């Protein structure tokens, strides 16, 4: 179990319009060698892994439109550019009141090594900071 | 709400990476 590989970035709220998950080791858990490059996770080697993300979205108001807020974990296979949705999760906002939406995302599947994930929204206007802490995104080896 | 259970267990210093991973493990399985 000392050896399993484990990782927990949260966000970085000095990025403008991006899901930028910290990279700086004083606060991104990368242990057992899982690595963050190129904003994704990178898996070290194959089994099974609990993979998990929330996002939290806040506005001031509500537009016209519905905005449709989304959620998702995808996987790139190591040795090709075919990214897989393996989580997705939508939201409604609204249907001149501030407004809260979290989505948080969690499953298991079985990753290959090399293989690279990505946990990524629509909107990142609509991010907020807050709640540091609160915005993360992780996997665990079983 | 367990999403905000998995991000107390993410900040919580008395976890190292063997002790988070159970404490993670153990939240989803009861969510």
């Amino acid at each position: 179990p000392s050896d399993k590989p484990v990782a927990h970035v949260v966000a970085n709220p000095q990025a403008e319009g991006q899901l930028q998950w910290l990279n700086r080791r004083a606060n991104a858990l990368l242990a057992n060698g899982v690595e963050l490059r190129d904003n994704q996770l990178v898996v070290p080697s194959e089994g099974l892994y609990l993979i998990y993300s929330q996002v939290l979205f806040k506005g001031q108001g509500c537009p016209s439109t519905h905005v449709l807020l989304t959620h998702t974990i995808s996987r790139i296979a190591v040795s090709y550019q075919t990214k897989v949705n393996l989580l997705s999760a939508i939201k409604s906002p609204c249907q001149a009141k501030p407004w809260y939406e979290p989505i948080y995302l969690g499953g298991v599947f079985q990753l290959e090594k090399g293989d690279r994930l990505s946990a990524e929204i629509n909107r990142p206007d609509y991010l907020d900071f807050a709640e540091s802490g609160q915005v993360y995104f992780g996997i665990i080896a079983l | 709400e367990c999403g905000w259970r998995i991000g107390e267990a993410g900040t919580d210093p008395n976890l190292n990476h063997q002790q988070f991973r159970a404490k993670i493990l153990s939240i989803w399985e009861e969510c």
